[PDB]
């Protein structure tokens, strides 16, 4: 028989109805624009840590590499914790944790330069066994 | 008689949940021509036509071939197969790309998102459809070069792993390549809000900039070199309009 | 607040799995490649050192066990230099290296350099500037702890 | 077996997404139609992709032209079998249609001026041929015809039309002589489609796949000329199979005619320009009809080259390298990719291959169907267009001229929607459909994709193929035609002795190539008989036995006082075969070749001359 169903026109995108209502500019633009800028200007202070040493490095060093891998963190997370396979709350817990990887990590270090040989006196150590 | 030994992916829908297993054959590269292609018609024609697949042009021009061939992604057409017959040439389609059959992806969503961009021409001022020709020098249409040819084979988005992992939300290498090439046609006055519409931190910004690419593209442009400019767009430097229509024009 | 064709591209994903159709082998099936697995390295690296300051931050906060007795119990067990000193050679080329391909990666980000030549020079030029700095910065201050084990005059 | 079938609605469906395809759905759509368009393949990967000279129009941006010179090398290119109304439409037009494509956005090249950048091509003059060779292609640099299919295909998205991608048209929805819709195998899932609309339009392409060796794509297998076949239609002019001077030796793929129109030529053994004889003014810049013929006598008299001595060289060499990056980009790598040729160092393979397809199904000057017995003249068939390479208002005629393809598409496929922006008016609604609406257009694809048989859907294709390009070649005599009409025939049984294997729905691309290969049939078999019948020597078509042009006088002997031929004695005439598909013979009849223009008072019907290039 062609004795079956009427059936709708295929799932199709519509680049210009589709456009009217949903136009805001959240441009995430500025703020790439410097976390670039700051790992470009990360760039003299790595090589500046070889030399000077002691606990005024120590803190800005972990100060410095805080706020990149903040961010670096957040953009792994973003990748490999897909939505998709994840699921929306459990995609949450990702993206909170990122934060929480942040906080901790900071803490840590702050904790390390202050009642252990902070970071510029570990390079140290290591190097000389 | 040389005979070269291909392994290609296959998957039947039509069966009660079935498993992607990878087929053995072997084709006399003798009695078959210099492509994979080629001997991809061989194998269906003469052993197996089951072997399911997309192809037309067969010159390297259309990108229904593009397929993921000894672990690149290539257009099958155009791809010399190894001529070395004690290596193993291994076929599959194109890269986290949902497979219908075969080899034949669901490129649905790789062709959605281009829709997305507006791929037209667009002015600021209406102009009449059928009547004189926009200026645009030599030198202005010069930039438009790397990008027109563009195929849209899929190669370069199902090989980038930031598309294989967020195609959802990431437009992808081939997708974005074009949408550049309508900011900077000195022609086209949508600029500014085509570029908005790719703002976000996703859509555009989710090159990691990992460059393969335009290493895999086939046709040999350079999507990254796009993105990159675009990224440009996005944050610090400019689009530059066109000199006016010398008269006489 | 996912833009108009975003949207789009969440249902086809749902779609695409209620079809319980599969998804074309990636990674598993891939050629290894300069471009992709100097970025790979660009992430291992830049997780794995960031990886390092949280169990070694945090690690040592939350322990008793300070960072020096850790020198000590393993000096202690003191393992011949050339093994030692490639543990310095690691610890030292991660840093070598993502930073390097580093300021490499914003180039690309800039649109410059984003040829397959001089991409592939990018490549070797930054994992050779390591490689070498990371052996030149863990070799060079074992030689001065020779060169002093031994004073000639 | 047992299937799934659907309904859809709407105002205009077009079974194609070419440069006509698209043109058509675009002027449509922005018109305000409910449009739908449905190709077995996705629209960038339709044939007009590959399309690379370029595009005809006078623009002068080079020198001064007039759009009636172009009317004029169209006709000459025509042989006089070209119906004048449409290649007035075709030439007057193609100075905006292009236009418009500017405007639409393809990159075209440029002129210091910032005007459209033209090449010479083959057949093309100005002054009513008498001035020097034409510059009035148009082009993309050297891949003219993808950026067009690209740029008509962005904009196609802008006019909502919603697109049916690999779904493959099966047949015609029939009911009395009018036409309701298409009936589709939609190939993501095996279900079937159909498409009750108030038009159809059909914009297939050709069919160069019925040759052994052809430049077209696999597509290219004319399912649009079967589905009109098979709907009743009878076809025009399929033994006028333009072959392509340029097709690269081995596996066959265009090199552009553009390449000459930049100053490349043809040499044979002891590399003479032997065009400078066969030609003495256009030169390698004659009609395509006239230099793949002028080719393939070097080599049955040994002057060919290779390791064979069987087809002959393309020089591009001697050109400045700078100028074969901008002017030749894309085959400069076609060549290098497929022949191991640096086009800067050595000269291209190229032998003449199977390259466009006059033929078609008849329309009127508005690009509609048509039905004609010898009595009441041609009647329109209501609800069905078609244009492209599958139309034939033979804007072509005998010969197609260079570049005038894509146009042909771009123009009429506009020349759909406008004529129907006209007599389609808003209350006429949505025609229904019969009862059991192609239930034999799906019981065919039952018979086809369990057919049980013992010979291969692959082998028998390969064997006609090679027939119908020993047979159907460029010269043509009584003694092989007939015994291949005869070959070729007993094929067309073998379709009862079929053989597929994979059983399935979802892409079968097995059992859509074996529709694929039954379309074929209807296809290779009237092209031959009319190719057969026709005793004459004109455009594409020449007879090594009916050496002389006939026409209804001789234009030689200038005309003054000669009794006209009858109809009959002479082949100044179209050529309608007329098949029925079940038995699958074919019975001919001849329309007469329409000669006079769209409007007298605007321009001159350019009476038949000495084809003389
Ligand atoms: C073959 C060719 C032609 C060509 C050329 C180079 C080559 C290799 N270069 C040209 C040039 O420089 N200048 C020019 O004027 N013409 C040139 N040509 C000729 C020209 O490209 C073509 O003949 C013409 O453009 C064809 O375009 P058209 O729109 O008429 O048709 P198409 O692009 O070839 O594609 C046909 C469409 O129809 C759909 N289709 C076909 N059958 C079905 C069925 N079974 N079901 C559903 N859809 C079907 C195809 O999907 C396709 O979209
Ligand atoms: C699993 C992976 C394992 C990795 C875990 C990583 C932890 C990451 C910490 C990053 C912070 C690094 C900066 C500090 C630093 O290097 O210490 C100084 C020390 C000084 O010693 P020392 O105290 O001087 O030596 C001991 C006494 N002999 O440095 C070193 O010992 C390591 C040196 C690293 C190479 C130098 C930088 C090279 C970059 C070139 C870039 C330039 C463009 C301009
Ligand atoms: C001058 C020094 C450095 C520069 C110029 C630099 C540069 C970069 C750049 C451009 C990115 C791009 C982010 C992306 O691809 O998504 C990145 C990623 C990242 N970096 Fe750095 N980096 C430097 C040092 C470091 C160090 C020392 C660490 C470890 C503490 C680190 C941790 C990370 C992390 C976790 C990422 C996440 C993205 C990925 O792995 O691909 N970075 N770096
Ligand atoms: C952009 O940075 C990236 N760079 C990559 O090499 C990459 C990959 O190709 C992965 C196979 C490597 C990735 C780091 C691993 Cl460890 C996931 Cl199991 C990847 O997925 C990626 O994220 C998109
Ligand atoms: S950028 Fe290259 S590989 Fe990607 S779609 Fe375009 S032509 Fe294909
Ligand atoms: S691979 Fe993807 S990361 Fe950017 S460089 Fe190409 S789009
Ligand atoms: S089929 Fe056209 S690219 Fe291979």
């Amino acid at each position: 028989t062609s004795a079956a169903v009427t059936g709708a026109a295929p799932p199709q995108f519509d680049p210009i109805a589709a456009e009217k209502g949903f136009k805001p500019l959240h441009s995430h633009g500025t703020l790439f624009k410097i976390e670039r800028y700051f790992a470009a200007a990360m760039v003299p202070l790595i090589p500046a840590a070889y030399f000077i040493h002691g606990r005024e490095m120590d803190l800005c060093l972990a100060l410095a590499l805080t706020l990149h891998v903040h961010w670096g963190v957040w953009g792994v997370v973003n990748d490999y914790g897909r939505p998709f396979v994840l699921g929306d709350t459990l995609a949450a817990a990702v993206r909170v944790g990122a934060y929480i990887f942040t906080a901790c990590l900071l803490a840590g270090l702050l904790y390390f330069n202050e009642h252990d040989v902070g970071l510029t006196r570990a390079f140290e150590m290591v190097w000389e066994l | 008689k040389r005979i070269k030994t291909f392994e290609i992916y296959r998957f039947n829908p039509e069966e009660p949940g079935a498993k992607p297993k990878l087929q053995k054959f072997d084709v006399d590269l003798d009695k078959c021509g210099t492509m994979v292609l080629d001997a991809l018609i061989k194998i269906k024609n003469e052993v197996d036509p089951t072997l399911t697949f997309r192809r037309s042009c067969r010159e390297g021009i259309c990108g229904s071939c593009a397929m993921n061939i000894a672990g690149e992604n290539t257009l099958a057409c155009i791809c010399n197969i190894d001529q070395n017959t004690s290596k193993t040439t291994k076929i599959y389609p194109l890269p986290h790309m949902f497979v219908i059959k075969d080899l034949v992806p669901d490129m649905n969503l790789f062709y959605a998102q281009y829709a997305s961009i507006q791929p037209w021409l667009q002015k600021k001022t209406k102009i009449n459809l059928g009547e004189k020709q926009q200026y645009q020098s030599i030198k202005e249409q010069e930039k438009l070069d790397g990008l027109y040819e563009c195929i849209l084979c899929a190669c370069c988005s199902a090989s980038c792993p930031s598309y294989w992992w967020n195609a959802d939300k990431y437009l992808g290498p081939a997708v974005l390549m074009q949408a550049y090439r309508w900011i900077i046609d000195s022609r086209d006055d949508s600029a500014a809000e085509r570029l908005a519409r790719m703002q976000d931190g996703f859509s555009a910004f989710k090159c990691h900039t990992i460059m393969n690419c335009t290493k895999t593209c086939p046709k040999h442009l350079n999507p990254a070199r796009a993105i990159g400019e675009i990224k440009m767009l996005l944050t610090k430097m400019k689009t530059k309009p066109a000199p006016l229509p010398t008269p006489a024009n | 607040e996912k833009t108009p064709i975003q949207v789009w591209g969440w249902d086809y994903l749902m779609r695409q799995r209620a079809l319980k159709r599969p998804i074309a082998p990636h990674l598993t099936i891939y050629k290894p490649q300069m471009t992709w697995m100097v970025s790979g390295l660009h992430r291992v690296t830049g997780c794995a050192m960031a990886g390092t300051l949280l169990i070694g931050g945090v690690g040592f906060s939350v322990l008793p066990l300070d960072f020096t007795t850790f020198v000590e119990f393993i000096r202690g067990l003191g393992i011949p230099w050339v093994i030692l000193d490639t543990f310095k050679f690691i610890i030292a080329f991660p840093i070598a290296f993502h930073t390097l391909n580093g300021i490499r990666f914003i180039g690309f980000d800039m649109a410059k350099g984003t040829d397959i030549p001089s991409i592939y020079r990018g490549a070797y030029l930054v994992l050779g500037l390591a490689a070498l700095i990371s052996l030149a910065v863990v070799v060079y201050p074992r030689w001065e702890r020779h060169k002093k084990a031994t004073l000639p005059t | 077996a047992q299937y799934k079938v659907i309904d859809h609605a709407y105002d205009v469906v077009i079974i194609g997404a070419g440069g006509a395809g698209l043109r058509a759905a675009m002027g449509l759509g922005e018109a305000g139609f409910k449009t739908a368009v449905v190709t077995k393949m996705f629209p960038t990967r339709s044939h007009t992709t590959a399309a690379q000279g370029g595009i005809n129009a006078a623009l002068g941006s080079m020198n001064p032209d007039d759009w009636k010179w172009h009317f004029y090398d169209t006709a000459k290119g025509s042989d006089w079998l070209g119906d004048q109304n449409a290649m007035h439409y075709l030439t007057r037009n193609a100075v905006e249609a292009v236009t418009e494509l500017e405007n639409f956005g393809m990159p075209f090249s440029r002129t210091p001026e910032g005007k459209i950048y033209q090449r010479s091509f083959g057949g093309q003059s100005n002054n009513y041929g008498k001035g020097g060779v034409a510059k009035r292609t148009c082009c993309v640099a050297d891949r003219t015809g993808h950026s067009m299919l690209h740029t008509l295909y962005g904009n196609s998205l802008r006019c909502h039309c919603t697109f049916f991608i690999e779904y493959f048209a099966l047949d015609l929805l029939m009911d009395k002589g009018r036409c309701v819709g298409v009936i589709a195998l939609c190939l993501e899932d095996g279900t079937i489609h159909r498409f009750r609309s108030k038009r159809t339009i059909v914009a297939t392409g050709g069919y160069g796949r019925a040759y052994f060796s052809c430049t077209t794509a696999h597509m290219n297998t004319g399912d649009g000329t079967a589905l009109a076949t098979r709907a009743g239609i009878a076809l025009e002019d399929l033994e006028f199979i333009q072959f392509h001077p340029t097709g690269i030796y081995g596996v066959g793929c265009l090199i552009t005619e553009g390449s000459r129109g930049e100053g490349g030529f043809l040499v044979n053994s002891e590399g003479e320009r032997f065009m400078e004889r066969y030609a003495p003014k256009a030169k390698d810049l004659a009609s395509r009809d006239v230099v793949s013929r002028a080719e393939t006598i070097e080599i049955m008299e040994g002057r060919g080259v290779g390791p064979e001595k069987d087809h002959i060289y393309l020089q591009l060499h001697h050109l400045p390298a700078e100028q074969l990056h901008q002017r030749l980009p894309g085959i400069s790598e076609t060549a290098k990719i497929f022949a191991g040729v640096d086009v800067t160092k050595e000269p291209i393979p190229v032998i003449p291959t199977v390259h466009y397809n006059m033929g078609g199904i008849p329309t009127n000057y508005k690009a509609q169907v048509i039905k004609y017995t010898k009595e009441g003249g041609d009647k329109i068939v209501p609800g069905l267009y078609a244009c492209g390479e599958c139309a034939c208002h033979s804007v072509h005629g005998a010969n197609r001229l260079g570049a005038n393809s894509l146009l042909d598409a771009v123009v009429f496929g506009r020349a759909c929607s406008i004529n129907i922006k006209e007599e389609l008016k808003p209350d006429e609604k949505i025609p229904e459909l019969p009862e059991g609406a192609g239930e034999e257009s799906i019981a065919n694809l039952d018979a086809v994709r369990y057919a049980n048989g013992d010979v291969p859907t692959a082998e028998l294709r390969l064997t006609m193929q090679k027939t119908m390009q020993k047979h159907a070649g460029v010269f043509r005599r009584g003694d092989i035609l007939a015994e291949g009409v005869k070959k070729m025939m007993d094929l067309s049984k073998e379709l009862k002795r079929l053989k597929t294997t994979d059983r399935s729905l979802i892409w079968n691309s097995d059992l859509t190539e074996s529709l694929e290969l039954q379309n074929l049939m209807l296809n290779a078999t009237q092209t031959i008989v009319a190719a057969e019948n026709r005793k004459e020597s004109r455009g594409a078509h020449a007879r090594d036995d009916f050496p002389k042009r006939e026409d209804e006088y001789d234009y030689s002997k200038p005309i003054e006082g000669q009794t006209k031929r009858p109809f009959e004695k002479h082949w100044r005439k179209h050529t309608l075969t007329k098949q029925d598909p079940r038995t699958g013979h074919i019975t001919l009849d001849y329309r007469p070749v329409i000669d006079k223009t769209l409007d007298p008072a605007e321009v001159d019907w350019i009476p038949p001359i000495i084809r003389s290039y």
